[PDB]
């Protein structure tokens, strides 16, 4: 399952197209796939974070 | 016909009771009423 | 056995009896104290007197901490008894085996680390009206030793429902548990005659250390407001925000700034702030510290002080009267509750035989006071010559000057 | 462990040890609730404030609830053999071995 | 009484606690008996007078 | 006027259909009625909480 989702409230790193917003809540925590760019994708959790799962 | 079942050993004890005040005595006796003067010899 | 017959148990003693409580350990005061109204004292006490000791252990830990007077008192109070020199001393007529056992247990006491603190733990009994002490038993081979000294929380404890005197842990349950033989050095000295919860001392001084408390924080807020007046602007009708605004802000800086200006439609009234004295507050703060002087080490020295001078017996007038008193019987308290739980175990556990319980060893404190050396050597020689046979045992022993060995 | 004991010592026939192995992840538990500050101190009583105590006799027996849950769900939850805890197929061997 | 400990994922609920607060008032109870006055120093078997 | 709303975008739980689910924010703090039905859509503010009185 998703341990943890790391969204709500809380916007992460989204590099895209060459420019890294940040929006869409993509956040996550868990050793499943693209480990690597799991970094990448938690590289501004800029706001405060509120874990919640998913339970997928 | 009239049962009930009880803990004992807990800290509450079920139909607890109150015992607000003392079992105070309350007597007639003499020159401290009137049914004994301005009445028969009566004492209550 | 322990003194009041309970059966011993050495299987017990390896274990604290709160090991098996860990609860307790990860319990933090509520602090009562704050926002303390005569009312939540009341209800404080009165819960108190039916058992709910946590609330009234932790409001006099507050009531300690918050007050200098009063903690200053109770520590001098308590330094005057720590200071006491001690010893161990045989029963009445005592025989050869029960002068080795009072001499070994004064040994024992001597080399066993720990016992200042012991005996200042046990002094917090004194205004809390109940100090337990639990203890730690270890073997070094065939003796068992104290290994230390925990004081555990008066918070931790309760009363028995079926009998107001005796004290119980906090275990969850509506009966508590019954406290371990041998497993405590509980101390509650007796300055009234009555229950164990209203037995502390505190519970006369909570008054004045309230009245004490409101009038320090009126007389603070009083002090606060003090200095510029409160002075109110009008405005006409027809005045906007923006205007409102700016007269309000002018109003708020005008007491820091000298001068200003407003239009003629407008007016600025300056009225009295705060006018008074400290007169009331600190009559109220000297009455209730002298109350609790009174309370805590008698009205002749403290609260009305005795005053200067000196003399061969200005020390007897100092302290015979209320000093020593005081003195003795908290020294006395003392001795007893010790030689009730820490003598005894060790007596009957790091020795053979089963003495008799009237024939224990008592701790006793030296409460000799210094008597005039000068007067009294003055004074023999007129004596002697005249006949008297004095003995130099009653001599050796007044003086404090050790008989020749 | 080491099996029987076998009926040839010519031609031998070697075995294996069976390396087993159990994993479980040791998640958090909590429960909390809000007071207000003034109210602790606006309560003459001695409620309001037994909170401390309260919550920490919950957390110690927190342990018996958590390993009777587990208990309740051995049922459901799965053995390091595969099937549930309490399951009438446990794969012992190529035979069926139940204790449902 | 708190809440069960519940399970840990992703945030903590802060729940609350009940009240039951239970009101009962109180009564008054008598029981008096009327006496003659001489009647009670009447009397040599000592009886009239325990009552 | 409302005591207290609770909101921040989040109810405590609002539990429908036999399912417990998250959000509308329903928080109320009130005894006008439905206390016990309150303590149950009541008392789980996984979320942080913000108090916007709606003056109702």
């Amino acid at each position: 399952e998703v341990e943890g989702v790391f969204v709500r409230a809380t916007v992460e790193r989204r590099c895209r197209a060459g420019f890294c917003f940040d929006k869409e809540g993509q956040g996550f925590a868990d050793g499943v796939l693209s480990d690597e760019q799991l970094e990448a994708l938690e590289s501004d959790p800029l706001l405060k974070v509120e874990r919640c799962t998913f339970s997928g | 016909f009239a049962p009930a079942a009880d803990p004992g050993a807990a800290w509450y004890l079920l139909d607890t009771s109150r015992s607000l005040k003392p079992l105070i005595y309350q007597e007639r006796m003499k020159p401290s009423f009137t049914s004994m003067t301005k009445e028969d010899d009566e004492q209550v | 056995v322990d003194v009041y017959g309970n059966p011993i148990r050495t299987q017990q003693l390896r274990e604290p009896q709160t090991s098996r409580l860990a609860g307790l350990a990860k319990e933090f005061a509520q602090h009562p104290a704050k926002g303390l109204t005569p009312a939540k004292l009341a209800r404080i006490l009165v819960e108190a007197e039916q058992g709910n000791l946590q609330a009234q252990a932790e409001l006099f830990m507050d009531m300690e901490e918050r007050d200098a007077h009063l903690f200053a008192e109770m520590s001098k109070r308590k330094r005057a008894i720590l200071g006491l020199d001690w010893a161990v001393e045989p029963p009445r007529n005592a025989s050869a085996a029960e002068k080795a056992d009072a001499d070994y247990l004064h040994e024992l006491l001597l080399d066993l680390e720990g016992l200042e603190d012991l005996l200042l733990d046990a002094l917090d009994g004194i205004g809390h009206g109940y100090s337990c002490i639990e203890l730690e038993w270890a073997l070094q081979g065939r003796e068992w030793m104290p290994l230390a000294f925990h004081h555990r929380p008066q918070s931790w404890f309760q009363l028995n429902p079926e009998d107001q005197n005796e004290l119980r842990l906090r275990d969850n349950s509506p009966a508590g548990e019954a406290l371990q033989p041998f497993g405590w050095i509980i101390h509650r000295p007796r300055a009234r005659s009555g229950y164990v919860a209203r037995s502390g001392l505190f519970r006369v001084l909570a008054w004045p250390y309230l009245f004490r408390h409101y009038a320090t924080s009126d007389l603070a807020e009083m002090l606060e407001i003090y200095g510029l007046p409160i002075r109110l602007g009008k405005y006409p009708p027809g005045t906007a925000d923006e205007e409102k605004a700016t007269l309000l802000r002018a109003v708020t800086g005008l007491g820091h700034a000298a001068a200003g200006i407003i239009p003629e439609t407008m007016a600025i009234d300056f009225q009295q702030a705060a006018q008074g004295s400290s007169d009331p507050f600190l009559a109220m703060m000297r009455q209730s510290e002298d109350a609790i002087s009174k309370a805590v080490l008698g009205g002749t020295l403290t609260s009305t002080t005795s005053q200067s001078g000196g003399g061969a017996f200005a020390l007897g007038q100092v302290h015979n009267e209320v000093r020593h008193d005081l003195l003795a019987s908290d020294a006395r308290q003392l001795a007893a509750t010790l030689s009730r739980d820490l003598l005894w175990p060790l007596l009957v556990l790091n020795r053979p035989g089963s003495p008799d319980v009237r024939r224990a060893p008592r701790l006793v404190f030296d409460l000799r006071e210094q008597a005039d050396i000068t007067s009294m050597a003055q004074s023999i020689p007129a004596l002697v010559n005249v006949g008297l046979e004095i003995p130099s045992a009653w001599v050796y022993d007044k003086l404090g000057i050790p008989q020749p060995a | 462990q080491f099996p029987k004991l076998r009926e040839w010592i010519g031609q031998r026939v070697i075995k294996d040890m069976a390396a087993q192995g159990y994993q479980i992840t040791n998640k958090l538990f909590e429960s909390t609730v809000g007071v207000k500050r003034t109210d602790i101190e606006d309560d003459n009583l001695g409620v309001y404030g037994p909170l401390m105590q309260e919550m920490g006799r919950a957390a110690g027996a927190h342990p018996d609830e958590l390993v009777f849950a587990l208990l309740k769900a051995g049922n459901a939850n799965l053995c390091y053999d595969g099937q549930n805890f309490f399951d009438t197929d446990h794969p012992v061997y190529p035979n069926v071995d139940g204790t449902g």
